[PDB]
RNA sequence: GCCCGUCGCUAGUACCGAUUGAAUGGCUUAGUGAGGCCUCAGGAUCUGCGGA
RNA sequence: UUUACUUUGAAAAAAUUAGAGUGUUCAAAGCAGGCGUAUUGCUCGAAUAUAUUAGCAUGGAAUAAUAGAAUAGGACG
RNA sequence: UAUCUGGUUGAUCCUGCCAGUAGUCAUAUGCUUGUCUCAAAGAUUAAGCCAUGCAUGUCUAAGUAUAAGCAAUACAGUGAAACUGCGAAUGGCUCAUUAAAUCAGUUAUCGUUUAUUUGAUAGUUCCCUACAUGGUAUAACUGUGGUAAUUCUAGAGCUAAUACAUGCUUAAAAUCUCAGAUGUAUUUAUUAGAUUGAUGAUUCAUAAUAACUUUUCGAAUCGCAUGGCCUUGUGCUGGCGAUGGUUCAUUCAAAUUUCUGCCCUAUCAACUUUCGAUGGUAGGAUAGUGGCCUACCAUGGUUUCAACGGGUAACGGGGAAUAAGGGUUCGAUUCCGGAGAGGGAGCCUGAGAAACGGCUACCA
RNA sequence: GUGAACAGCCUCUAGUUGAUAGAAUAAUGUAGAUAAGGGAAGUCGGCAAAAUAGAUCCGUAACUUCGGGAUAAGGAUUGGC
């Protein structure tokens, strides 16, 4: 049962100490390192099952392969990704139409949509006009202040 | 202190720019500090021209922890010096005391002169050395 | 890793002392950055603190400053000249603090000109105003006819990644000279 | 060892907080904040043990989840807050205020203030300051920093601290013959009139203080807090106002109600 | 009267003792030396003359 | 000049120790609790002393030690 | 709570121990054991070995929800799973090591790091998006599996973000260079910081100048209420917060650090120093000081006032027993400090670990 | 010349080139060598052989008649320029 690995460049298996960005290990602990064996790239005998990932088509197909088709689980969630993907504009208004899925389950078939994240909104306006508008404020506060407080040091620097 | 550049690197006060430009008097600008707590900056530190950058005055080292007085008992080594500093422990069940002493090796400026006897006030500094932990300050020949 | 604790390092009275408290982290040293010289290559160490140190090595060109102009120019370090503390490095180029190197001379030699522009070594009235300040060193300006500046490194690669320092002037100048002059 | 410690071992929490010896292993561990650990009080000691309003922990955090607790002017719904010496803990619930300062004892009094003055409090300048981009600033008792002081303020000075805004109202200077507080040492929570300020260049000013009754006490400038003029204190004082009584006249007093 | 030592009996306790005795631990000389870390490189294949 | 010594003051976590108050039914304990009521509650406390080493600040100058001007290279102006 | 008595003799007075006597939060054991309150308890020997089970997880209104989960015109409630964040460095246990070490009191950081908390703080960025960018991205999930077996995971198909990676808008006023430059962060050099802030004291705070960066920051984040003006339009402004963010200060801390103080032992008198011992210069390394390490140099450093070595059935202290006074003995153990997780060593992550209910190796 | 050297090895002066020859290259010999892995199991017995070896530096125990043991043992280095 042990993975191959894809640089290894063995027909043996052999035992690394596997990282969190890596195949065949999944970290327990953020920073943990395991050293796992796991199987050289090259195949062989050793092999129970190999995996392959049809790349060019040809002659009469075979079933549950080219007859079956596993439609994605899932629509693009991101405004620009369902533009891209629906082959919409920027100025299209992406939320009038988004896959829905009707969930036939209590005689009711309400449709779950997504939400959509990145999506361009008044809230978001809002929030952004009041971050530029706290900033000005605070620099013109700092700047009354400093103001006020350097005629504070000239006038008691004008007691001579 | 015997052609100060006697070492293979450069000796020189960092940060103390001697500007060839300017057509100065001294030339050698020279700087130094008030070391503080009453201990007057002597004048061989004011006026020579060793660079020491362990010195209380015209180092890179403060004065800021306990102020210890001991006796020379060394001058062996080159700027540091070992001080003894004799003392009388108390033994409560005999209500008596018994002389003990404590070596304190002390880093002492080229502004100042000791040798055996001598006693000298020695100030707290930053670890300067693996035992060195104190400075000359006054050196009160007595 | 290494140690900077004293529990090793026996004590004055030379007693060797006994072990306790195996390594701790807060105590540990790194290795040196051993830094050459051409081809940048920085890599960045997680230091105490979360705060990030700069191993340089393989560095190839520095900020050095005149400090007699006030100029601070970027140039390319030629080579290595001069170590005070280990002729090794020297040989093998180490780019470290206090090391004496040679600069290309070149971003000075056009600063120079285009501000003064008085034939060092081989807006139309500021030359004028600025023509008596025009005077150097002529074991500085000597220099250049060779193109190739004297400086001393001032930052420490093993720690900030750069490479940074000054040319040498007057005294300290002279001295270096005089230690190539009876080491060459 | 490893990293700083989250837990209080009851009989290692400050003797202040008067807290049972056996009511469990553990004492409130005052978190970070503007005063200390040692020197605070939290405020769930100061809602459990002080005043009584809530009967445990849980109770304690139910009352500040509610936003009825506020140290100075701010709802504060931290369970171990580390309010400390002359903070205001205004309860708009059973509407009243406290301004936190040392009995005679000691210990930190429920001193009941009323809004006029509760809108402020005073801070003892820990340091002046040049701070970034050439800007002067103030870090009083409290930890707070406050910009652009009067340039006649120094260390050791008070300063009365707006609470709304933060800023400096009045400033009271560190002389002989002002109205100090005494918050730390033997002679913590003891209230007189600075007397004279010994140097000691390098080590610890010591400091000469009267009370009313013309004891006079000597101790650190670190502990003591400016607080007004004779006579005339810029705060509330306590029921006993720092005079210190000895045991005897304790005894007294308590048997001249009889 | 009391008494001392050898020599006999029995019991017990240490001591010496061939075994170039044995074991354990610290320190140490000379060797071999895992592993992680830094570094000289190396380049599966994932990529848009570059990058991981 | 340099000390020792001694006074006084701040210091020496809490718990523990001595110790004040307090009918846990008494007590060991604990830091509680007390007051008259048909309240929309008033109130006393959780003191005080101690560690006499070492350090810090401070008064004293007996006792004990230490140093001065002798080839004057002395002091004062 | 300042006390003795029996035993050498035929008798005596002594020396002198033996014995008695009393206490022990001082252990064990024998016999006995009705009540109430309180409650030490695998320390001693074996820091010996461990079956099994549990002891570290965590969600708000406010990071990411299309569970093909539950409920009565994008989602809106609740919400498993997972990604993200934070925590897991606290606690608890034990006393093996350790004798100037730890520890206690007392110091220092003008010698450093510090998540968090609290307070303050960011108009400066650009060489055809900002009414808001990319997959350079994937988990969960669907489906196809391997292994006897592990909290093993491979291949394939989607999908987000406060994950990852990018990236503008804020004029105005303003001085220098010969139109540009000037925020902050880094590094170097230089200047001021006086006799124009602070300290006993600084090359301090801070500012200025010229430059320099395998780019640091300068919110493309979230909840709830909606207001005012208005060319009533995809208008302009605007509230309370959450979270995040640079620097400073503060707090919780940490790391080093001054002075003085440890039991027995000379049947330990010299020790340290080639392989750092003591100091100097330079460098490297560190968060930072420092022989911490490296190179060259000097020959130092400790010691009969007991060094160094050895023992300890020695963790230190607060304290405990007994005590006229002076003392003797004890302190594994309720608090504080240290150290360790079978023995060592190495290291990742992280603010913080040389972590062990983390990993790697060797040993058993 | 090398080298400590009247050692061994090579050479100059001088002397000799004299030992019955030629051809083949079996066994067994005599003399000289080598050997995988093991390492005294061979044998009366390590006989024979092997290993070591100069010099410089370091380090050197029991025991002792204090003189030694001692080159004890055990390590390192060595050319050329
Ligand atoms: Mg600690
Ligand atoms: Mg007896
Ligand atoms: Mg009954
Ligand atoms: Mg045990
Ligand atoms: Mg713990
Ligand atoms: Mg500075
Ligand atoms: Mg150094
Ligand atoms: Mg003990
Ligand atoms: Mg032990
Ligand atoms: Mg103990
Ligand atoms: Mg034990
Ligand atoms: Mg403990
Ligand atoms: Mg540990
Ligand atoms: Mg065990
Ligand atoms: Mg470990
Ligand atoms: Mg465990
Ligand atoms: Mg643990
Ligand atoms: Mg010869
Ligand atoms: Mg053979
Ligand atoms: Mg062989
Ligand atoms: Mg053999
Ligand atoms: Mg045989
Ligand atoms: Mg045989
Ligand atoms: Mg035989
Ligand atoms: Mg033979
Ligand atoms: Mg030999
Ligand atoms: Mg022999």
């Amino acid at each position: 049962g042990f993975p191959m690995k894809q640089g290894v460049l063995l027909p043996t298996r052999i035992k690394l100490l596997l990282t969190k960005n890596v195949s065949c290990y999944r970290p327990r602990r953020d920073g943990e390192r395991k050293r796992k064996s796991v199987r050289g790239a090259i195949v062989g005998p050793d092999l129970a099952v190999l995996a392959l990932v049809i790349v060019k088509k040809g002659e009469q197909e075979l079933e549950g392969l080219t007859d079956t088709t596993v439609p994605k689980r899932l629509g693009p969630k991101r405004a620009n990704n369902i533009r891209k993907f629906f082959g919409l504009s920027k100025e299209d208004d992406v939320r009038d139409f988004v896959i829905r899925r009707e969930v036939t389950k209590g005689e009711k078939t309400y449709t779950k949509a997504p939400k959509i994240q990145r999506l361009v909104t008044p809230q978001r306006l809002q929030r952004k006009r009041h971050q530029r508008a706290l900033k000005v404020r605070n620099a013109q506060a700092q700047r009354e202040a400093a103001a006020e407080y350097a005629q504070l040091l000239a006038k008691r620097l004008s007691e001579r | 202190e015997l052609t100060v550049q006697s070492e293979r690197a450069f000796q020189k006060q960092p940060h103390i720019f001697n500007n060839p430009k300017v057509k100065t008097s001294k030339r050698t600008k020279r700087w130094y500090k008030n070391a503080g707590l009453g201990f007057k900056t002597p004048k061989t530190a004011i006026e020579g021209s060793y660079i020491d950058k362990k010195c209380p005055f015209t180092g890179l080292v403060s004065i800021r922890g306990k102020i210890l007085t001991g006796t020379v008992v060394s001058t062996k080594m080159h700027r540091t010096i070992v001080i003894r500093r004799a003392y009388l422990h108390y033994i409560p069940k005999y209500n008596r005391y018994e002389k003990r002493h404590k070596n304190v090796p002390v880093h002492v400026s080229p502004a100042f002169r000791v040798q055996v006897g001598d006693i000298v006030t020695v100030g707290q500094c930053r670890p300067i050395s693996k035992t060195v932990r104190f400075n000359v300050v006054k050196v009160s020949a007595a | 890793g290494i140690s900077r604790d004293s529990r090793h390092k026996r004590s004055a009275t030379g007693a060797k002392r006994a072990q306790f408290r195996k390594k701790r982290k807060f105590e540990l040293g790194r290795q040196p950055a051993n830094t050459k010289i051409g081809a940048k290559r920085i890599h960045s160490v997680r230091t105490r603190g979360g705060n990030k140190k700069y191993r340089a090595l393989r560095i190839e060109t520095g900020n050095f400053s005149w400090a007699s102009e006030g100029i601070s120019k970027k140039t390319r370090i030629a080579g290595v000249v001069y170590h005070p503390s280990n002729n090794e490095l020297v040989r093998t180029n180490t780019l470290t603090k206090a090391a004496i190197v040679q600069i290309d001379a070149t971003p000075f030699r056009q600063w120079f000109e285009a501000h003064y522009g008085q034939t060092l070594g081989k807006a139309e009235r500021k030359w004028a105003a600025r023509a008596a300040s025009a005077k150097i060193e002529s074991s500085v300006e000597s220099q250049f006819s060779a193109g190739r500046l004297y400086a001393c490194i001032s930052s420490r690669p093993g720690q900030s990644g750069r490479c940074d320092g000054y040319i040498l002037e007057g005294e300290e100048l002279a001295f270096y000279l005089r230690r190539l002059t009876a080491k060459k | 060892a490893r990293g700083p410690k989250k837990h209080l071992k009851r009989l290692a929490a400050p003797h202040h907080w008067l807290l049972d010896k056996l009511s469990g292993c553990y004492a409130p561990r005052p978190s970070a904040g503007p005063h200390k650990l040692r020197e605070s009080l939290p405020l769930i000691v100061f809602l459990r043990n002080r005043l009584k309003y809530a009967l445990n922990g849980r109770e304690v955090k139910a009352i500040l989840m509610q936003r009825h607790v506020k140290v100075d002017g701010k709802v504060r719904t931290d369970t171990t807050y580390p309010a400390g010496f002359m903070d205001v803990i205004t309860l708009d619930a059973t509407n009243e205020n406290f301004r936190l300062v040392y009995d005679v004892k000691g210990r930190f009094a429920v001193h009941r203030i009323t809004d006029e003055e509760a809108s402020y409090k005073l801070g003892k300048v820990k340091k002046v300051q040049l701070g970034k981009k050439g800007v002067p600033y103030v870090v009083t008792h409290d930890g707070r920093t406050i910009r652009y002081p009067d340039p006649n303020i120094k260390v050791n000075d008070t300063v009365k601290i707006d609470l709304a805004s933060g800023k400096i109202t009045d400033f009271i200077k560190f002389d002989a013959g002002k109205l100090v507080y005494v918050t730390g040492g033997r002679n913590l929570g003891r209230i007189g009139t600075i007397v004279h300020k010994e140097r000691h260049d390098g080590g610890f000013d010591l400091v000469h203080i009267k009370d009313s009754l013309d004891n006079t006490f000597v101790t650190r400038l670190n502990n003591v807090f400016v607080i007004g003029e004779q006579g005339k204190p810029y705060i509330s004082l306590p029921k006993g106002k720092g005079i210190k009584l000895s045991i005897a006249e304790e005894r007294d007093r308590r048997r001249a109600q009889q």
